[PDB]
């Protein structure tokens, strides 16, 4: 799929084609909503949550991946898609947040759907205190009086209440590396969250004042290259301890996810923050994990 | 189908045809845009 040139000029029912794809596939990320609050159990709504499991999560894992790609998620997204896809945001946050026994395994595909979901996304969901600066905004665009006759909620923070903000999310991480424990008691986060982290962490990159010094305490994300690689540390830190308890493959699927961070992150930050990594790795050899 | 598909009856003036489909075109389908991905991916933005 490319969509550029077709969301410029293009067939009307075409462009409603798309936007009553997304919107289908989000109304049906509310029915599994609705379904797994009624009961966590998991025939036509059994039938939605298999068709959902097996096909819908694939299918939108694989088109906002390839949006960031191709980067497409600043023409296709902008009128009420955004709307439809803060509805999949806080489903599929629903899900990696879920305690449910039953969302447990498919929750190795709610990680990498979630990561692709926040890989390509037109603005940038925790800058809140700064969202004002993008004029891609949803409200930006909406005005006030178009903000009201659609049902937004007129404030960022009101169309995303339950996932943290990007500084939430960040003293999370922080407190969960000084704690260290293990997978089981926490999966949450090193299975859905820090994912699509880095993946904001590489979409909102460039975005960062460091990475463009121009149009400073202007700029949407107050992103920090230093934050940035405190963040990688901490996913070192909690690594170890993942190494030490035994881990799974699902670690192994974080380092490949984190994959394009640890490319972005400089050879003077190479240098004596892998090696480090390597020693690591080494004194606890016996991993089939494949660090790099 | 959508009655059929809960009915007890399968059979279907297009049963071949939608056979011939889901065997034949579709497989075609996903093996002719593996093929040809860049053709499709190309807008333009000077790839091929």
């Amino acid at each position: 799929l490319d969509a550029r040139t077709v969301m410029k000029t293009g067939l009307e029912s075409v462009k409603s084609a798309l936007r009553a794809f997304l919107d289908n596939a989000a109304e049906d990320l509310e029915k599994t909503m609705e379904n797994l609050k009624q009961g966590q159990f998991t025939k036509g709504v059994t039938q939605i949550i298999n068709y959902t499991t097996v096909a819908l999560l694939p299918m939108l894992s694989s088109l906002f991946e390839h949006i960031g790609q191709h980067q497409f998620g600043e023409d296709l997204i902008l009128e009420d898609v955004q709307v439809s896809c803060y509805r999949i945001l806080t489903s599929l946050y629903a899900l990696g947040t879920s305690k449910s026994i039953y969302v447990e395994r498919q929750r190795s595909a709610l990680g990498e759907c979630l990561a692709a979901f926040a890989g390509a996304f037109p603005v940038a969901f925790l800058e809140t205190h700064l969202d004002k600066h993008n004029i891609y905004s949803i409200y930006n665009t909406k005005s006030s009086r178009e903000r009201a006759a659609l049902s937004l909620p007129t404030n960022v923070e009101d169309v995303c209440p339950n996932i943290p903000s990007l500084e939430k999310l960040m003293e999370e991480i922080v407190e969960l590396a000084e704690s260290g424990i293990r997978y089981t008691q926490m999966p949450h986060v090193m299975e859905v969250i820090l994912p699509m982290l880095c993946s904001y962490m590489s979409r909102w990159w460039e975005h960062g004042p460091e990475n463009n010094p121009e149009r400073a305490e202007m700029c949407c994300t107050a992103l920090n290259s230093e934050h940035m690689n405190t963040l990688l540390g901490n996913i070192l830190k909690i690594i170890y301890n993942n190494l030490g308890i035994d881990e799974g493959a699902w670690m192994k699927r974080l380092a490949v996810f984190s994959q394009p961070i640890i490319n972005k992150v400089k050879p003077q930050l190479l240098k004596t923050h892998f090696l480090p990594l390597m020693e690591k790795l080494k004194k606890k050899a016996a991993t089939v994990v494949s660090e790099e | 189908f959508d009655g059929g598909s809960r009915g007890k009856g399968e059979h279907f003036p297009y049963e071949q045809e939608i056979k011939f489909f889901a065997k034949v075109v579709l497989p075609l389908i996903d093996q002719y845009f593996k093929n040809h991905r860049l053709y499709f991916l190309s807008a333009a933005s000077r790839p091929l």
